[PDB]
């Protein structure tokens, strides 16, 4: 729609191709000590609770369940996943934080899909930074009982108008094999060209975060005879957006280990959200996509 | 002597992992010293016969996660220490009878999510040493013979759950089984004739099977049972003293059901006060005991009626051989027994071989005998109170 930034010179406002997110993060999983393999842990079925074939072991490779499993690229049926601790611990509650850093402002553009191993968590959070992790928004709320963890009303994004709401449609048990999905509609919540402000900057991030804060329960209340079965698995984080370059690049590329705008209109900066130095005549603009098709390119200039 | 290129060993030589890798057959040279061998995420097909027969100490075999569709009579041979075999999702259409022929030390057989058709007669009959049995996720079983479980004497757990059955099958076999998980499958009515046979039965899970309806006495027969789990179901009410016979029965699972919490709930809300919080969920109906928790529910701002016994029994006049019945229509929540004239007491669960207890609470009779003569007396019973009413049978 908006992908050409100069022709025959002629200046359009232009966009950087849709790309799949999960190659060019970072991540951080806190608390230290929550990842599998030190010391080793066997895992149990919650569909047969003496079904424990599956073990966790950081000194073997084969055994091994890294956080970066979580985004690396995936063969016919042969899915990698980041796996936590068994709830030995409990009734401490176990709990972890899986932080999406990319040092990058990134724009949504279909939603983001978290791919469960063996049990979705029963309560869960999904959060946003737009300064790097300095402050914290929520997206939406993920609960088995929404009124039980959150003390909010289970409402679907399907049924929405033109917020943040608690959902209970990716948080139930239905077995290792079916229902591996939680997801945050992004599609759907666009659906409800706009010069609306906030809306473009709902879907504009540097960081998402995943607060996973119980785990999948197999249907019932927690036995305390197999803790073992009571645990975290994350195959895959479909994150699928593009870079903000505020319609002044149509190019983004891994520049001193981050993303960074390739940056046209004689602007500078990861977002091109400067005039650069010899084309400071103007204040800088942001590009604009009225009037179609080509849209405003509001370029630097110079003397 | 070493270890397969393949594969990757351990200190003690104990443990060989050979998951990941693009195996089509299993590898060659693996070591005799082997006590647990992992061959999990590979591309196996079949397995040949003798191809473990050298692996005597060898405890644990994981075959699960592979293309698995034959198994040869000696595919098992030589493994007399073998403890655990895993044969779990792969492509089995078929249970490999004569595969699992000298396994006498064998406890654990999971054949769980496979595309296994039929359950024949005297399967596992050859492994009457199988303590642990997971039939579980066979969505493509179409059969299950009366006498599938026959041969499974020392048999404590049994996985059937997520395979769609409609109704139950014949477990009268399993005789020392003490755990059994029908989880995911359909059972819209509980009958008392549905676990019989299982005296030992300790844990009972029936979970996610569409459950509308407990029969009345359908737990009576299950003695020594401890843990029973009924969650995720239609139910709004349990018959009166379900329980009451169920002795060692300290653990209930009955959250995520839509309890109708009137009259009918105030024996289940004291038996759970006084045996037994987060357990047995919430009440969704009537309005204004929605949302309070079962638990809860306090009966002193109840007012309930005694059983009330619309249709009492009527006198009969009848020819031997002919089919009789007596009527006791009466709340169907309420618990309904029948004093015969000899003095013994029948119940919905009773096995008697001509009377039987319908669950609308009619004693029926099939062919009456010159002996059948007396008072019948139909006992009902609420937790308001109890109602009686008899009848004259006459030859
Ligand atoms: C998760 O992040 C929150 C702040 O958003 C923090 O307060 C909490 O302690 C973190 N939990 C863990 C296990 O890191
Ligand atoms: C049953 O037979 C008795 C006589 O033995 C008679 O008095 C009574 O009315 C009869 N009842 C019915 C329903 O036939
Ligand atoms: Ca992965």
């Amino acid at each position: 729609d908006y992908d050409i930034c100069k022709s025959w010179w002629e200046f359009y406002a232009c966009q950087p191709k849709v790309m799949r997110l999960k190659d060019y993060v970072k991540v951080k999983v806190e608390p230290s000590g929550i990842t599998c393999g030190d010391p080793p842990e066997r895992f149990c079925s919650h569909e047969n609770p003496y079904l424990c074939s599956n073990e966790c072991d950081a000194s073997n490779p084969d055994l091994a369940h890294p956080p970066r499993l979580m985004f690396d690229k995936e063969e016919e049926g042969l899915a990698t996943y980041w796996q936590s601790i068994t709830w030995s611990r409990y009734p401490s509650p176990l709990e972890a934080n899986i932080t999406l850093s990319w040092n990058k402002t990134v724009e949504l553009t279909d939603d983001v899909v978290m791919t469960f191993e063996y049990g979705r968590p029963t309560v869960m959070v999904l959060e946003k930074s737009l300064d790097n992790g300095r402050t914290w928004q929520p997206y939406q709320f993920y609960a088995e009982d929404c009124m039980e963890a959150f003390g909010m009303s289970a409402r679907r994004a399907r049924d929405m108008s033109s917020r943040v709401l608690c959902t209970e449609e990716y948080s139930r048990w239905a077995g290792s094999k079916k229902e591996k999905h939680v997801r945050f509609e992004v599609r759907d919540r666009f659906a409800i060209l706009e010069s609306a402000k906030g809306l473009k900057e709902f879907f504009t991030l540097t960081d998402l975060r995943m607060r996973l804060l119980r785990p999948a329960l197999g249907g019932t209340y927690v036995q305390r005879e197999n803790l073992y079965k009571y645990f975290y698995a994350i195959s895959n984080i479909e994150v699928i957006g593009r870079c903000k370059c505020n319609l002044h690049a149509n190019l983004c590329s891994m520049r001193e280990g981050s993303l960074q705008c390739e940056c046209e209109h004689n602007t500078t900066g990861p977002d091109c959200g400067k005039c650069k130095k010899n084309f400071r005549t103007r204040s800088w603009r942001a590009g604009s996509y009225l009037p179609l098709p080509h849209g405003s390119p509001n370029a630097c200039a110079g003397t | 002597q070493n270890c397969p290129s393949v594969c990757s060993c351990s200190n003690q030589f104990s443990k060989v992992v050979c998951t990941r890798r693009g195996l089509s057959e299993v590898p060659q040279g693996i070591p005799s010293n082997t006590r647990y061998l992992n061959l999990m995420e590979n591309n196996i097909q079949m397995i040949q016969a003798d191809t473990f027969r050298h692996l005597h100490h060898l405890e644990v075999l994981q075959l699960g996660r592979n293309s698995i569709r034959q198994i040869e009579v000696g595919a098992f041979n030589g493994l007399a220490s073998l403890n655990t075999l895993e044969l779990f999702d792969n492509w089995l259409t078929v249970i490999p009878s004569g595969a699992f022929e000298y396994l006498s030390k064998l406890r654990e057989l999971w054949l769980r999510n496979n595309p296994i058709e039929s359950i024949p007669s005297y399967a596992f009959n050859r492994v009457p040493s199988l303590m642990r049995l997971d039939l579980g996720e066979l969505k493509k079983l179409e059969y299950i013979s009366e006498g599938a479980f026959e041969g499974l004497f020392n048999l404590k757990y049994l996985n059937l759950g997520m395979c769609n059955i409609k109704d139950m099958p014949n477990l009268t076999p399993l005789v020392g089984l003490e755990e059994l998980e029908m989880s995911g499958n359909h059972f819209p009515e509980i009958r008392p004739g549905s676990f019989h046979g299982l005296s030992s039965l300790k844990k009972l899970w029936v979970m996610n099977s569409q459950v509308s309806l407990i029969e009345r006495n359908a737990f009576d027969g299950l003695a020594s049972l401890v843990e029973l789990n009924l969650a995720h179901n239609n139910l709004s009410s349990l018959p009166h003293d379900l329980f009451t016979p169920l002795r060692y029965l300290v653990e209930l699972h009955l959250h995520h059901n839509p309890w109708n919490c009137d009259c009918d709930i105030l024996w289940l809300a004291w038996w759970l006060r006084e045996y037994i919080s987060t357990c047995c969920g919430r009440c969704h109906a009537p309005m204004h005991m929605r949302g309070r928790y079962l638990v809860e529910v306090d009966q002193a701002s109840f007012q309930c009626s005694a059983p009330f016994i619309m249709d009492a029994p009527r006198d009969l006049n009848i020819s031997e051989g002919r089919m009789a019945e007596l009527k006791c229509r009466t709340p169907p929540m309420s618990s309904v027994k029948w004093l015969l004239p000899n003095g013994t007491v029948l119940s919905h669960a009773s096995r008697h071989p001509r009377i039987s207890v319908l669950n609308d609470g009619t004693l029926n009779f099939s062919h009456v005998l010159l002996s059948d003569t007396g008072v019948y007396t139909c006992m009902v019973t609420n937790v308001a109170g109890n109602s009686n009413a008899s009848a004259y049978l006459n030859v």
